[PDB]
């Protein structure tokens, strides 16, 4: 289960911590080329009286930064764990988004086996989700706590057809391990809205590690509202689950007199840019 | 002397929409023209004398 | 010490350079030669530390 679809103007962050306003800055950094396809991964549960395998948490090449997008309205989606192997020989990231807290840990950590999963994951008679989540089991030698505020919260969607797009990018330069998100209130009906809407920082992290690999910790207990199909290459579905690539861009940016960026040109897209 | 960097010129109380991350605005030639207050949460424009 | 310190310990051997600020603390043999070092030691085969 995977498709593909395009990310139009979507993934523009703040280059720097400085004020500027009605005036134009180009700037070289690692940004999401406009125009570029993104792939569509689907967590498909099956078979909710059987055990049938999901396979749901592919485990992807994290080459230089990543982007991320989600639209949901549950917090099914909790934390993305980091690593070049995920076993006891390397040392692993931890970030995890529980209710009200974030607990990032790097370290050693034994094994991720798999999240906790009832046999006969149902949600439509019993919504109630307590405690049910442990993926790791020993950590021998390692720093670095940052218990903290969590990082996405969840608005509140009235009336239906009103959905909150949540993006993060997550880069890593020189040991340093950079997180901006910004959670966009307005999509409406369409997949990947087409317009502008920058990311603001939200945190930098002294890690210093080699990472080579990601993936989800996706609290696979239950899940609605996830059609299967047997689709692959260039096709089209749905997932609600996005991932792209960050590639060093040279990127021209407008701000408006208040501030705000609201228009960029990529330098590498069309000779007419 | 804003946490280390000096200047000269007279300051006056400015209604720019800082952000919370952001500390310090500038301008073409970059050069400081807004300072946030350390002690306290406020925005200051610099004017050269 | 006169008899000798050996608790200071340092990596000598492995696979391409460490970009700046990162650490490497894995202890596994280096494959130094045609020979799969699956081993734990033996000829081709060397400690990194
Ligand atoms: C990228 O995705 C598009 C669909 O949007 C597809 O046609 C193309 O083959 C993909 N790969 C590229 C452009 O390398
Ligand atoms: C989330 O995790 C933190 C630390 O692990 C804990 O203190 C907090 O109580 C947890 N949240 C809830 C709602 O239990
Ligand atoms: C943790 O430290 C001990 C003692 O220094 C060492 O024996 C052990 O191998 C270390 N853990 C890992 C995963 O290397
Ligand atoms: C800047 O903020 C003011 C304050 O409400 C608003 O009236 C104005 O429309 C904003 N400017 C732009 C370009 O949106
Ligand atoms: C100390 O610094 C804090 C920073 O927010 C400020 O709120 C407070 O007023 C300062 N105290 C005094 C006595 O100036
Ligand atoms: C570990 O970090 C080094 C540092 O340059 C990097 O070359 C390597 O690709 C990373 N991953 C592995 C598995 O060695």
């Amino acid at each position: 289960t995977q498709s593909y679809t395009n990310s139009f103007t979507r993934g523009v962050y703040y280059p720097d911590k400085v004020f500027r306003s009605s005036v134009l800055h180009s700037t070289q950094d690692l940004f999401l080329p406009f125009f570029s396809n993104v792939t569509w991964f689907h967590a498909i549960h099956v078979s909710g009286t059987n055990g049938t395998k999901r396979f749901d948490n592919p485990v992807l090449p994290f080459n230089d930064g990543v982007y991320f997008a989600s639209t949901e309205k549950s917090n099914i989606i909790r934390g993305w764990i980091f690593g070049t192997t995920l076993d006891s020989k390397t040392q692993s990231l931890l970030i995890v988004n529980n209710a009200t807290n974030v607990v990032i840990k790097v370290c050693e950590f034994q094994f991720c086996n798999d999240p906790f999963l009832d046999v006969y994951y149902h949600k439509n008679n019993k919504s109630w989700m307590e405690s049910e989540f442990r993926v790791y089991s020993s950590a021998n030698n390692c720093t670095f706590e940052y218990v903290s505020q969590p990082f996405l919260m969840d608005l509140e969607g009235k009336q239906g057809n009103f959905k909150n797009l949540r993006e993060f990018v997550f880069k890593n330069i020189d040991g340093y391990f950079k997180i901006y998100s910004k959670h966009t209130p307005i999509n409406l009906g369409r997949d990947l809205p087409q317009g502008f809407s920058a990311l603001e920082p939200l945190v930098d992290l002294p890690i210093g590690i080699n990472i080579t690999r990601f993936q989800t910790l996706l609290a696979l207990h239950r899940s609605y509202l996830t059609p299967g199909d047997s689709s692959s290459g260039w096709t089209a579905g749905a997932a609600a689950y996005y991932v792209g690539y960050l590639q060093p861009r040279t990127f021209l940016l407008k701000y408006n007199e208040n501030g705000t960026i609201t228009d960029a040109v990529d330098c590498a897209l069309d000779p007419l840019s | 002397n804003f946490n280390g960097l000096t200047g000269t010129g007279v300051l006056t109380e400015s209604n720019k929409k800082f952000l919370p991350f952001q500390q310090f605005g500038r301008d073409i030639a970059d050069t400081t023209d807004a300072v946030r207050d350390p002690q306290t949460l406020e925005i200051l424009d610099i004017t050269p004398c | 010490k006169v008899g000798g310190n050996y608790n200071y310990l340092y990596r000598l051997f492995r696979k391409s350079n460490l970009k700046p600020f990162e650490r490497d603390i894995s202890t596994e043999i280096y494959q130094a030669g045609n020979k799969p070092c699956n081993g734990v030691a033996g000829f081709n085969c060397y400690f990194p530390l």
